């Protein structure tokens, strides 16, 4: 359909959202997700939309480069584990992050966690997420 | 048994070059508190140290940590010699290198 009317037009309206030529957005809506990659810009590669500027919409839609997805699980995808997230986060951010430096110290670092809770209550969930926002 | 051949024993204060006797046992072979002496070890080995005079120990036994006895190849309640040696100088160089196995990851 016309998904400039759709997405876009509530997307850019007020906002004067800087745009760079090649990089990717995600618009939430229709229970969905979309992602939009912005292919030219008249102001070299960078640029301020405004209500006057024209945005050009016709066209096949881009096929996927190596970019990962915007739609996996991330820390903003889990809710009411805040303290359980930061001892995660605490316990993992040395070992993933700064990998190297553990054969520097020569501290062992932790290895095994165990999550326990009720089924349904998104221990896969935080696993995902603390993985894929670590980049691990 | 010569008076100068003891049983080695391990010690409270882990210093790599300090061994504790008691007074009675340097009595016998003319040491003196603050001295420095030869301990001969085997397969040939043997090593150099200082001496302090503790009264917890007793005449048959000699007191050292870890390295000395890794150094010297014995193990714990084995036999040693123990003589004097006052060549020992104060030095102009000492060239030290570390061991691989144990640097890897300091720079
Ligand atoms: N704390 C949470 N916040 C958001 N979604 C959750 C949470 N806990 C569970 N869910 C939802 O439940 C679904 C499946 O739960 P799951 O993690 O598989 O259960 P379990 O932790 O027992 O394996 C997930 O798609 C996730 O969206």
């Amino acid at each position: 359909g016309n998904l400039f009317d759709a997405y876009l037009k509530p997307y850019f309206l007020e906002a004067y959202r800087p745009v760079r030529k090649g990089d990717l957005f995600l618009v939430r809506g229709g229970m969905r997700s979309v992602e939009f990659k912005v292919i030219e810009t008249d102001p070299a590669e960078y640029c301020v939309v405004a209500p006057d500027t024209e945005i050009f919409c016709e066209g096949e839609p881009v096929k996927r480069e190596d970019e990962e997805r915007l739609d996996d699980v991330g820390y903003d995808d889990v809710g009411g584990v805040r303290k359980q997230m930061a001892q995660i986060r605490e316990l993992v951010e040395l070992p993933l992050r700064h990998p190297q430096l553990f054969k520097s110290i020569g501290v062992k670092p932790p290895k095994g966690i165990l999550l326990y809770g009720p089924p349904g209550s998104g221990k896969t969930l935080i696993a995902r997420a603390v993985a894929n926002e670590t980049g691990a | 048994k010569s008076p100068n051949r003891l049983v080695v024993d391990e010690a409270i204060n882990d210093d790599n070059s300090v061994v504790s006797l008691h007074p009675a046992t340097m009595e016998k072979l003319q040491l003196f508190r603050g001295d420095t002496i030869l301990i001969k070890g085997k397969k040939r080995k043997d090593t150099v140290c200082i001496a302090l005079a503790d009264e917890t120990c007793e005449e048959p036994k000699i007191r050292m940590n870890k390295v000395v006895r890794s150094n010297l190849r014995v193990r714990l309640g084995d036999v040693i010699s123990v003589h004097q040696c006052p060549d020992v100088k104060y030095g102009k160089r000492v060239h030290i290198l570390p061991v691989d196995d144990t640097v890897e990851g300091v720079t």
